[PDB]
């Protein structure tokens, strides 16, 4: 079960370049696309090496790095090309389709701010329309500016299957706390290091997690409920690293409890004590879950590279994020009273309140009925 | 109860459930309270040996009535106690466990 | 659990019980109407039943389990 | 459960400073704050090591210290400042109480003759607003002088929780008795060494006075009375120790009966002898009690820093606490007749004559009502 990339806009294009040379360089390839002497399954990204990119004026930089042997800014702007060149790039997706052998999702990594939020609104529609039977994960990247964003969501928030969330603002704060940049391709960084250590268990073969259903399965209750924020402690037992996870100074974003939360260790660490960890986290009571739904705490360990110390990622389904949607909603609302139909706009607005309605109504002792 | 130091904190984790009647407790409950007691207190710096015997058990209302500390000892060390060092001091431990709530009680009062 | 007869015989219920309700989600396309809703309240009946069944059961080695199921109380409602 | 320490004005932070460097050697801290390798339960004054302080020209030559690595004159004016910094010092404060495990107290050190005495005043109002169910116990010491001596006592009657009482006079004559002195470097290694050994039973656990409330509950039989004396036998059997501390010349304060008595012997002696000692003691009647309620006498040992013999510590409630602030009420009717409304003045005159009448009526057989 391969699963292929798609890389939009500048961040994304960016990114994924730096996503695959992080990626390429945890296994032994070299830059030219070939394996060096120097265990690993590579079938989920790799096809033989070439890996399974679908990109789309960076291109040349691209091209001119010792990497050329691996392969408008209104909504409106982009979406208005993306209809015109459809069967042109459909026939790139279905020729990756058909030559993978059992084709399973679609990691999309774009940023919702200009031409990437157009083409990718332009794609999740057109992805579910002909492909029905495909997981659909997005790396969304947050910040006329509002008005791009909040229409990205009302694609978003029916046709991606599972979502993660990366905010600049806040990914810029850790950058002058603990790394004293003031960069794009300094913040970048981090991100190779989230997106890298996001699907650790799926290249190295283990028990369970084998698959990007084995993951995302655990954290999404309901289909309107698919938004997940990211956590990295490592900037030494199991306790130190699951509490220096949910200390709110390392996760990246800007009452309100978790839905489920899920752990990847990546260190060698003595697999004896983790059941110890969680009974003294879960007395501690430090996080607080919902009343309604039975669920726990996913913990998964992996192993580190050799051809590269503990490390540990969590991933998290906090119903804080509707407080992100706010902010976008509440300056459209002053946008709106500050200037063919600007009717579509006005059914997304509508669309983008019922789900900060259902986070808020998840957190009560009856949010079902 | 000669720590002192991790009795208080015990006294303190074990208040919101002992005040509930028996029925609703469960033993595999108030263990996960009593390793954290041991980390919260001097008591973690102690030999792991003997801390892997130091458990609970429910005497068999209300929840300060049936909790009770057991460290069961098995073994050639099981020679000094005899099965009824280990009934003698369990017949104490009531007494001191009684005349400590008494008093933390007190002191919440005034 | 292998060798502890009553909880292999009690999860093992738990076991094909699945088969019947994946089986039944994916013989259809519709909603539950042609007497699968009249089938699906079958099994609830039981599983709760065999659920808090369970619950029982572990109330040596099953501290290190019981305690995942139990990290919301949701089985203490139960 | 933890202690925050507060140090107003140029006394609290001269004897809060050496309140430290006792108590670090004492431990095994070494001055840049590390722990040397060279069972005292240490977490309730440190924070993993860092003190709980919170100090308020001073402050410099402390920063020039080898412990570096540590961390006008009237009421009125010492009031209205404090309120214009309302805001700062909390935040200090608020992030220390939330950082804590779980609070119990504030210890305040602090001199009531004038910057310090009128900020002190002003927190211990503000701390009972914010936090209702943590106690205040002040390290208080006596010396326009009568005029900010009354004011604070009308705060630390009703705001403090607890009060131990520490006047220079007494300090003074000890300094030129056995110390033979002709500095105020020098009576405060005797104020250090009283403070060190008022929390022994808090840092070296034993079966008994483990928490802070354990020891004033036992002394401070209403919430009026609430302000203590002590006394130090040094400045060997657990008999001589008792007959040296009960004798007035060793007291440091310049009918009457006592209320409760807290013996504290930090020494080697022998712990069988000690129940004996209690027996005798009560035969030859060394001191008068109340006759309304029952008191006794209390005796706890403890065990002295080893890295550094028999020493005594005693904590009484005499009710000829109130000589000392006759004094400074006398003081001050003198100067009212000699010289925006002058109402304060007037109202913590009145509280304080109900606070000297509880004293001198709590000695009778009819004190109940
Ligand atoms: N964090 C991060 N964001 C980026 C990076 N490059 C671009 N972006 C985001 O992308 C947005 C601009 O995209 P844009 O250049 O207009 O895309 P284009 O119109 O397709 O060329 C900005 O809001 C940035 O926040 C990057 O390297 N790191
Ligand atoms: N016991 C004691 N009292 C002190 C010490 N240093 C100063 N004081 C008292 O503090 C008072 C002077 O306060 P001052 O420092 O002028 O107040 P500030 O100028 O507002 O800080 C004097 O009346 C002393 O009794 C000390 O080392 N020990």
């Amino acid at each position: 079960r391969e699963i292929i990339t798609l890389q939009l806009g500048q961040c994304g294009n960016q990114i994924g370049f730096e996503f695959w040379k992080q990626l390429c360089a945890e296994h032994g390839i070299s830059p030219e696309a070939i394996v060096e002497e120097f265990t690993d399954r590579k079938d989920v990204f790799f096809y033989q090496y070439i890996p399974r990119a679908v990109l789309l004026r960076v291109i040349h930089s691209i091209l001119n790095s010792p990497y050329a042997k691996l392969y408008g800014n209104n909504w409106a702007s982009g979406f208005s090309q993306g209809e015109k060149i459809h069967e042109d790039i459909f026939d790139i997706i279905d020729r990756e389709a058909d030559g993978s052998d059992s084709l399973e999702g679609f990691v999309l990594c774009h940023s919702i701010a200009g031409t990437g939020s157009g083409l990718g609104s332009y794609l999740l529609e057109r992805l579910n329309d002909r492909y029905p039977k495909k997981l659909v994960q997005t790396y969304s990247v947050f910040p006329v500016q509002p008005y791009n964003s909040l229409l990205t969501l009302k694609r978003l928030t029916q046709n991606a299957d599972c979502l993660v969330v990366l905010d600049n603002t806040a990914l810029n704060r850790i950058a002058t706390d603990r790394l004293h940049i003031q960069s794009f391709s300094q913040i970048n960084q981090l991100v190779s290091t989230i997106m890298s250590a996001s699907t650790t268990t799926l290249r190295y073969p283990g028990y369970m997690n084998n698959d990007l259903i084995g993951l995302i399965a655990s954290l999404i209750p309901t289909p309107r409920l698919h938004f997940l924020m990211t956590g990295y402690t490592p900037l030494t037992t199991v306790l130190d690293v699951m509490r220096r996870l949910l200390q709110p100074k390392n996760v990246m974003v800007s009452n309100h409890c978790y839905i489920a939360i899920l752990n990847i260790i990546q260190g060698e660490v003595d697999p004896t004590q983790v059941h110890k960890s969680l009974q003294r986290i879960r007395e501690r009571k430090l996080a607080n879950f919902i009343p309604w739904g039975p669920a726990s705490i996913q913990v998964a360990l992996s192993r580190k590279s050799p051809y590269l110390r503990v490390s540990g990622l969590m991933m998290a389904n906090h119903t804080s994020i509707s407080s992100l949607f706010e902010r976008t909603c509440r300056q459209y609302d002053k946008l709106r009273k500050r200037e063919d139909n600007f009717d579509e706009m006005d059914t997304s607005r509508e669309i983008v309140q019922q789900l900060i309605d259902e986070y808020h109504a998840a957190t009560r002792p009856d949010y079902i009925s | 109860l000669g720590q002192g130091d991790f009795i208080r904190h015990l006294m303190d984790l074990l208040k919101p459930e002992l005040v509930r009647p028996a029925t609703t407790l469960y033993q595999h409950n108030l263990t996960g309270i009593l390793e954290t007691a041991v980390r919260a207190t001097n008591a973690q710096f102690d030999s792991p040996e003997i801390l892997r015997r130091l458990d609970v058990r429910l005497l068999e209302d209300t929840g300060w009535d049936v909790f009770s500390l057991d460290y069961h000892v098995d073994g050639p060390i099981a020679t000094v106690f005899t099965r009824e060092c280990m009934s003698h001091y369990l017949r104490v431990f009531n007494f001191l466990w009684r005349a400590k709530r008494m008093e933390y009680i007190l002191t919440d009062i005034r | 659990f292998i060798l502890l007869k009553p909880v292999f015989h009690c999860l093992n219920e738990i076991l094909d019980l699945c088969h019947s309700f994946c089986s039944l989600v994916s013989q259809n396309l519709g909603p539950l109407d042609e007497r699968g809703a009249a089938q699906l309240s079958i099994l609830v009946k039981g599983f709760s039943r065999q659920s808090s069944l369970l619950f029982k059961i572990l109330s040596n080695s099953d501290l290190a389990q019981l305690l995942l199921r139990l990290d919301y109380n949701k089985y203490y409602t139960q």
